[PDB]
């Protein structure tokens, strides 16, 4: 996208023209084979806007002078967006069944925390030190 | 043996700081990440009453000074050398119990004379 | 929304026009793909009003002079609202079945506490230090 | 491929011709017997681009002067690409059933982490010290 | 095969004629009763090429001056190839069922690691000290 | 067999006539009531050749001056061959079912290692100190 | 049998007449109600020959000057033969079902080792100190 | 029986008339309500002969000057015979089902050892100190 999702703050996202937002929305939709096509454009925009805001507030600043977002900020924000869309869709499906067959996926339930709870959130955690507390300071 | 003691005191006579970084079974920490932590904990710029503030995933371990009886190695070495050179043990700035007194003293100083 | 949910206290929410409330309700409805369309407007207003009140009373003040709401206050209040709407709708659904097929979602049961018990509450916890006790004081 | 995936950074990937990208996409598709044929070329491109970016940002640098990517960088990036495509497909299938029979696969959920969650990510981990913390430094 | 798989590096594999690659591919196919016949020749070539590259990069060098590949290098590379072809096919099948009957195989899920996860990888591990850390050095 | 399987190294196996190989293959087939008759002669040759090679490389040398292959070398190589043929046939079957009835075998899952994973490998382990570490040396 | 199975070594078994072997085979068949009638004469000969060889190599010699085969050597070799025939016939059945009814046997899975894994091997273990390490030596 | 099973060694059993053996076989058959009628007379003779041999070799001698067969030697040898006939019949049945109904028995799997594994062997163990190690000696 022309403005990239890592170049955009919450205030910037609101200032983007519809096409520039839809270009980023299109990029997030590439993170699922289904593209979440049955979830409305406004829900995808809310997921992205809240991923951007959450990056800038919860995954910002430093630990021992190191950036707390160590990974690529574009793909971190995209995985964080995909994580949110998957939660708006009701969660990560463990089993599916119907007229046309059945499947079960090896999720293993995961841990208790927010990002542990879907595949996109598990990807996002690797970009942010897996939510570990590496920070250190000293008296001068 | 003297050279061995000097090198052993240098390595083992003094405790050394071991900062361990990251959570066990957690995210790995690379050399460039440790360079920043080294800058915070540098013994060159630390002082006696420095205090440290950290998250839970930083551990300031220590290599204790590992006790060994270099004094007894010195006494043994000096006893070997002085006796080999036919001098009394006392010439080497080393002493022994009982041997400073009575007929035990009289013998060794008679032998020297 | 023109007045944003983070700019609005319980007393302010009651003073809003119907349109200003419905604009905020519309924003909360973006956090589920279903929009909870079968749950009445007045349930949604109660969930938002009680999310606002719970923010201002339980997730307010400081710990070691850090703000106890570290995350974005807008999205925290929206997730806390979505959590409440989902608990008015029953629980978080773990399995669904009918004429048109079946699905199971990987909820993993989770912990015992209120916010742990829904996907929205799990998101909300990340904004408030995951309910941890970081507070400290000195004597002088 | 003429430019190999280990010779290509994120900025280089964007600069490649359609044919050079499709040549690498074709290589990644060789890591499944299905080739993920029912996923769009853009899903595969996004998976590769984000595998390249994640290599260069998360699996780069040194530990005790050892390179942190110890294994072959080509097959590491390919397995990391395959891992992402399989997560875009909803995850690793544990059981499958239909009109034509049924199968279940030895999987067992793995561990909690991202790369543990798929066979491709389990392969990728062996190239990067299995995500272990071997780094060491001295003072001078 | 005329050039044997243990005599061939990644660069050599690329230099081989189609026939003498197919000669090695044919040898790997002897490690399954099914021969993985429904997988394309290119899947098998990719599995072999990446087994060769993985041998030379992850299972190379010494521990306490012992070679890290203690077993026969031919059969190690063939089992490592078979392990990869089996992972390209999904997992190791634990249960199979259909019109013609049903079977379950004893696997026990294995451990969490890559090579533990299929029968060919369990065989391969015995050639490489079961991935144990026997290395030692002195100072002088 | 005229040349016995314990009298034959990998290089010798390759030098045998077809009849001498088929005589040894015939002996290995006596280790199953089914003889694995639906598995090709070339699978069986590969299993035997790799059993011979594996004996000579992994189950050779001494521990505490004791030979590491303590048992009869013929039957060790035959069980090691049968273990491999059984892994080429899938796993060890734990349950079987169809038109003509059903059976479950008391395999119990067992341990994680290669030889523990089928009945023939469990037999083979007794010949090699159950893979224990009895070796010892002095300094003179 | 005229020559008894405890009087016969591996070399002697090969030297026996067909009738002397069939007389011993007939004795081993008495250890099952089914006599393993659907398993060929040559499977049974292989089981007996390998029981004889395994007795002489694995269950021979002394521990603390006591013989390691403390029990009756005839019945030890016969149970060891029956153990092998049962493994050649796929393992010990835990459940059986069909047109004529169903049964489950109280096997309990047992331990991991070879002889623990069928009823005949459990009998055999009692003859050989249950595979315990009673051996002792002095210096002089 | 005129010669009782406790008065008879392995050599004596072979010397008995057919009628004297059949009289003991008839006694052993009284230990099951079914009498194991669908097993050949030769299976029963083998079970008794091997029970006699096993008594005289494994359950003979003294511990701390106490006899190691503390119970009645007749009924010990009969239970040991019944234990063997029951193991020739498969295992001990845990569940049975068919045209005429179904039953499950409260066996509970039991322990790992030979005699623990059927009801007759559990009875036999009480006669032999439950296989405990009471033996003691002095120096003089
Ligand atoms: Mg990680």
């Amino acid at each position: 996208p022309d403005p990239s999702i890592d170049e955009v703050s919450k205030s910037d996202w609101d200032a983007l023209t519809t096409q520039e937002q839809d270009d980023i929305i299109s990029q997030v939709e590439n993170l699922s084979s289904t593209g979440w096509v049955n979830t409305s454009r406004e829900r995808k925009a809310e997921a992205i806007r809240s991923a951007i805001a959450e990056r800038d507030t919860l995954y910002s600043g430093n630990m021992s002078r190191l950036p707390t977002l160590d990974g690529d900020a574009e793909y971190f924000t995209l995985y964080l967006s995909a994580h949110k869309i998957q939660l708006f869709e009701g969660g990560e499906a463990q089993s599916e069944s119907g007229e046309g067959g059945s499947v079960s996926y090896s999720t293993g339930g995961g841990g208790e925390k927010d990002l542990q709870k879907t595949r996109y959130g598990r990807m996002a955690l690797e970009y942010v030190w897996e939510d570990n507390s590496i920070a250190a300071l000293r008296t001068y | 043996n003297e050279a061995a003691i000097n090198q052993a005191i240098e390595l083992h006579g003094f405790p050394q700081r071991h900062v361990k970084v990251g959570k066990e079974d957690g995210a790995p920490v690379r050399d460039n990440d440790l360079r920043r932590v080294r800058t915070i904990f540098d013994p060159r710029t630390t002082d006696a009453n420095t205090a440290y503030f950290t998250g839970q995933d930083v551990d300031v371990e220590t290599l204790e000074a590992h006790n060994f009886d270099y004094s007894a190695i010195h006494e043994m070495d000096m006893r070997n050398l002085t006796t080999a050179l036919g001098l009394p043990l006392e010439a080497g700035n080393v002493g022994a119990d009982g041997l400073g007194s009575g007929k035990p003293a009289e013998l060794r100083f008679a032998l020297l004379k």
